RNA sequence: GGCACCUCGAUGUCGGCUCAUCGCAUCCUGGGGCUGUAGUCGGUCCCAAGGGUUGGGCUGUUCGCCCAUUAAAGCGGUACGCGAGCUGGGUUCAGAACGUCGUGAGACAGUUCGGUCCCUAUCCGUCGCGGGCGCAGGAAAUUUGAGAGGAGCUGUCCUUAGUACGAGAGGACCGGGAUGGACGCACCGCUGGUGUACCAGUUGUUCUGCCAAGGGCAUCGCUGGGUAGCUAUGUGCGGACGGGAUAAGUGCUGAAAGCAUCUAAGCAUGAAGCCCCCCUCAAGAUGAGAUUUCCCAUUCCGCAAGGAAGUAAGAUCCCUGAAAGAUGAUCAGGUUGAUAGGUCUGAGGUGGAAGUGUGGCGACACAUGGAGCUGACAGAUACUAAUCGAUCGAGGACUUAAC
């Protein structure tokens, strides 16, 4: 089942949008082994959604990436560069688009680290 | 559950008339009392819909002399000889369980002619 | 599914109008009570013309309840309202006449000349 | 005595003759193969050891690929005796399919059962719960382990652990229908253990 | 919950007999190393079979 | 009760909630002898602890009384079983009163109201799970079962029968047939319960520039349903059918006492007891078993004894995980690949999404469309992650006999 990371249910949902959203703009974040796992089940499903082109869809992707900028100059929504990057990028590749490298433990609690980026 | 899907297939039973959870439809039901087989017909609004192939029922609803009954009919039982929807009604819901303590002209709004 | 101390509502012309359960007559032993089971019981209510009256012990045997009662076919039966009907010694119901629905369940047992007096059956 | 255990993968309701709702557990029974023949002039005891779901060489060990080829078989899993068969039975090697099993006949089932974690009092032994109320801190826990005279806990006395996971009979289950050609079997009454997980299909004692 | 006596020397030692660490399971880099634990990225090349990603 | 040998540098009282077990002078069930035993139903004395042993009202109570039941609602031991498990209601602190006694101060197995019940388990104990070594070579398996535990209770109805019996009234023994209670073991497919990343509706405020459409918070904001998993109040099953020797009894042959006599010789019959049949753990049963199938009989030292370095069968470290799970362990797997996630197709759940058009003053309604949304449930699909590698691991001891 799903992992729960301690957090309260809420939050959960909060700390799952967060990294999506920083995903976008960074294309890639090193965090800890288990929330990288818990973390790919859940971006995956959103470029998903950027395949369609759907206005519908669209709306889809503000209930859970937040409004934050994305490339400088550009202007450009976090949700927008899904619609205009990473969905003609993955046209012809359907799922595997988060690989998940393991990395050493984080010598301030002994917590392992993994590298997260699309692929 | 293919393989559950096939051994459901040869009890199926595609006779059964389709319909929303929300109608007046009359199961009829023979009843072996002895030796004869009585035909009690039976009307009343549909509520659950619990999905499961041959395991599916639905509770169908009736006033009688003042006083409620709720009989459950499961979806492919043999005993179930024909149903005839009597009128379709709008339901915003899917699980009307409210209804049986609205009495009984407000139970009357949401059986509203389709 | 009854439970002791469960007060029962009338379902015939025994004069009495709300009638709580004491204890089930079956084995040591079950607490729970279906439907055809006997229970002896005490009118709590009774109305002004009536053979019953308030704080009689007099057995019930159940007509109706609230729970879902299972049949081998499958089907299942459960009245908005629980019932019972007023019985002393042989089974001949004290009323007249019974109100509402009886379950069928009381069929199997020796018990049909009280589904008799039923307006109808389910 | 015969008994060809198989996974079961899904409960299922079935009718048939009779009007009334008898449920159902399916079981993936056959094939099933007669991998040695066990003697008691030699063995000590009487016994056949059938197993069950074939599978790849990659994960089989080389001795178990020596242990089928007497049997003039490809590797497979599970194996058990069932004491006892009625010698001779069966040539070694013969197949068997669901064909000994009749819809009339009593069957007992035994297997694993599904594994509940480890757990408290109440839910390994059915141990009343303790006062909710009224100031009681007590509820939940095993209580007193008895008189201060012996001055030790007496062996076996009840305490919360681990439950779940020990083969567990079931007896005296009946079969409701016989299909060959899938290799289904078709018990009535529950049978224990968690999904997809090997069962067993002896024969019931009788009479 | 309060201990009767002080625990001698010897129970000591044999309950600290378990409480050591394992090590960890170790293997040469297929570039450089060395060396590099089973299914985690080196910190030295970064070298991951055998693409380089920091 | 008596005595003052344990404890006044602490043995925490009574009654319950919890879980028990033990002993029989046996409450019930099963086996009977004698009856002022017609039958029915009892009385009494012998076998028997195997099992079962009640829901409440009164009282802090035990006890007892009462009500409704039950085959019966037996006693007692275990620091009048159990407070490093719990309850403070009763006594047994400090407050306050009544009655009575005392000049008073106060007192009263007289009564009434209120009144902090502390503690991280060291060892022995018990409920579970591992790490080591042994089992004269290493392994993968399957099991024999010395021993041990669990299960062990019964009600009604339908027959023989309205027969045996009795003037009647009543009404069986025995042998069969069905349906429940209590309890135990399992599984969700029904009945439901829950279900915090599922769905829908809806309130206030705020954030997406404003609309539409959403997000944050307010117990998951609230409300209505629910996949899986977990679950009983749900379902299915269980105590069945029989043997071995017996207990009290019933005896058959016959003596010591020519008759007689259950016994002293010899043969029977006979119980929910005991032993097995039933189910479960089990060769650390150091007595370490048995059978099946694999690896080979190395390379280096030391003349010998013996010790090292690799490897074979096999296994592990690590990793994808769950039918498992506190952690280990267990099982499904590790690229001639479906282990998990994702991606497609379904099942189930919630149910007429967004957008657009139409009707209506508006609010909304209808159509497009069983649509839309879908966390764990399935079927395929390498699209991703289970890389690359490392480590452990046997050369079969000495005798006797049969060959």
């Amino acid at each position: 089942s799903y992992r729960k990371l301690g957090r309260t249910s809420a939050q959960r949902k909060a700390m799952l949008r967060d990294l999506t959203t920083d995903l976008i703009i960074n294309e890639r974040i090193e965090t800890t082994e288990t929330r990288a796992k818990e973390l790919r089940s859940v971006v995956e499903k959103m470029i998903t959604l950027g395949k369609r082109g759907d206005l519908h869809a669209r709306r889809q992707a503000a209930a859970y990436i937040r409004n934050e900028v994305a490339n400088e100059e550009n202007n450009q929504d976090a949700l927008q560069k899904l619609f205009s990057d990473i969905a003609t990028r993955y046209e012809e590749r359907q799922g595997g688009y988060t690989r998940i490298m393991k990395l050493g433990p984080r010598r301030g609690d002994g917590a392992p680290m993994a590298i997260i980026e699309l692929v | 559950q293919k393989l559950i899907e096939d051994i459901t297939k040869e009890q199926l039973r595609t006779d059964l008339p389709a319909f929303r959870p929300g109608d007046t439809l009359r199961v009829h039901v023979k009843v072996v009392e002895g030796n004869r087989e009585r035909i009690q017909i039976f009307e009343g609004v549909v509520i659950k819909r619990r999905g499961g192939g041959i395991s599916e029922t639905f509770t169908v609803r009736k006033i009688s002399y003042g006083v409620g009954v709720e009989r459950t009919f499961p979806v492919h039982t043999p005993k179930i000889a024909k149903i005839e929807v009597v009128r379709y009604g709008k339901v915003r819901r899917a699980k009307l369980y409210y209804l049986r303590e609205l009495r009984g002209k407000a139970a009357r709004i949401k059986e509203i002619r389709r | 599914m009854i439970q002791q101390e469960t007060r029962l509502k009338v379902a015939d012309n025994s004069g009495a109008r709300e009638v709580l359960t004491i204890k089930v007559l079956g084995g040591s032993g079950r607490k729970t009570a279906n439907i055809g089971d006997v229970i002896v019981c005490t009118v709590k209510q009774a109305t002004p013309g009536g053979v019953v009256k308030k704080g009689e012990v007099v057995k019930a045997v159940i007509v109706r309840t609230k729970s879902g009662a299972r049949r081998s076919d499958g089907s299942y039966i459960s009245f908005d309202e629980n019932a019972c009907v007023i019985i002393r010694d042989d089974k001949s119901p004290r009323g007249t006449r019974i109100f509402g629905p009886v379950a069928r369940e009381l069929r199997e047992n020796n018990f049909m000349k009280i589904v008799s007096l039923a307006p109808e059956v389910i | 005595t015969k008994g060809i255990l198989g996974r079961k993968i899904g409960m299922t309701q079935v009718f048939a003759e009779n009007g009334d709702l008898i449920p159902v557990t399916v079981i993936e029974a056959a094939p099933n193969v007669v991998l040695q023949k066990k003697t008691a002039e030699n063995d000590g005891y009487e016994a056949i050891q059938l197993g069950f779901d074939d599978k790849r060489e990659k994960l089989s060990n080389k001795p178990e690929k020596g242990h089928v080829a007497k049997a003039e078989t490809a590797p497979k899993r599970f194996v058990k005796e069932l004491r006892g068969v009625e010698m001779d039975a069966y040539e070694v090697g013969q197949e068997v399919k669901v064909e000994i099993f009749s819809a009339g006949e009593i069957v007992d089932v035994t297997g694993v059962s599904k594994g509940k974690g480890f757990q408290g009092a109440i839910k390994r032994h059915g141990q009343s719960r303790g006062p909710m109320s009224h100031g009681s801190r007590y509820h939940r826990r095993p209580g007193s382990m008895g008189p201060v005279d012996p001055n030790r806990v007496f062996k076996g006395k009840l305490l919360p652990g681990r439950m779940g996971g020990e083969q567990i009979t079931v007896q005296n289950l009946e079969i409701v229908k016989v299909d060959a050609e899938r290799n289904l079997l078709l018990i009535k009454g529950n049978v224990p253990g968690a999904k997809k997980s090997l069962i067993t299909v002896k024969s019931a004692v009788k009479s | 919950a309060v201990p009767f006596r002080r625990t001698s020397k010897m129970k000591k030692r044999l309950r600290r007999t378990h409480f050591k660490l394992n090590v960890p399971g170790m293997t040469e880099c297929p570039s450089c190393g060395e060396m590099k634990l089973s299914h985690r990225v080196c910190k030295a090349c970064g070298s991951y079979n055998g693409k380089d990603i920091n």
